Formats: C-alpha cells, structure tokens, sequence
C-alpha cells in the first residue's frame, strides 16, 4: 500500500464519504463515533475528540479530505 | 503511546465490511 495507485485515491475517497454521515464535505468527532459505536467497536468517542483535535489542521474539529487521505497513508504496507 | 492509527485502521476496515455486507 506504500506505492499510490488509483485504488488508493478512490479508496480514500470512499472512506472519507462513509464517515461524512452530514455529508458537509468534512469530518467530526460525532460523525466518526457514531460510525465506530453503530459498528459495535470501540465506542470511546473521547478518545477520537482528543486524537482529532490534535490532527485538526484549522482546529474546527473536523477532518478534512487530505488528512484523512495522509493519516491513512502513514503505516499498513 | 500509540492507539490513534490503529483506531483508524480498525475502523476503516469495519465500515467496508458493513459496505461489503451492505447491512443496514
Ligand atoms: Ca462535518
Ligand atoms: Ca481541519
């Protein structure tokens, strides 16, 4: 996965429209949690408010397109 | 230490496994 390829823009794409649950273009916490509790996983949706308030380029809470695109380009081969 | 990835990582992959499964 370390090499960019076409999957990968789209994938990236793909995910950040699943999370975007308001569908305004970004990312929030609420958002997210509520995607990662209706999942039945790690419902710690203070854990996701800390870690995105660190990521977050602008501080608004959110994430947008390119982080998630990069955080997600970091590890995982 | 470290978590915040794997938080990610974990939830990417379960919300294209309910996107596979298309419950929901
Ligand atoms: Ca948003
Ligand atoms: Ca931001």
């Amino acid at each position: 996965a370390d090499q960019l390829t076409e999957e990968q823009i789209a994938e990236f794409k793909e995910a950040f429209s699943l999370f975007d649950k308001d569908g305004d273009g970004t990312i929030t916490t609420k958002e997210l949690g509520t995607v990662m509790r209706s999942l039945g996983q790690n419902p710690t949706e203070a854990e996701l408010q800390d870690m995105i308030n660190e990521v977050d380029a602008d501080g608004n809470g959110t994430i947008d397109f390119p982080e998630f695109l990069t955080m997600m380009a970091r590890k995982m081969k | 230490g470290t978590g915040a990835a794997l938080s990610w990582q974990a939830a990417i992959d379960a919300a294209r496994q309910a996107k596979l499964m298309g419950s929901a």
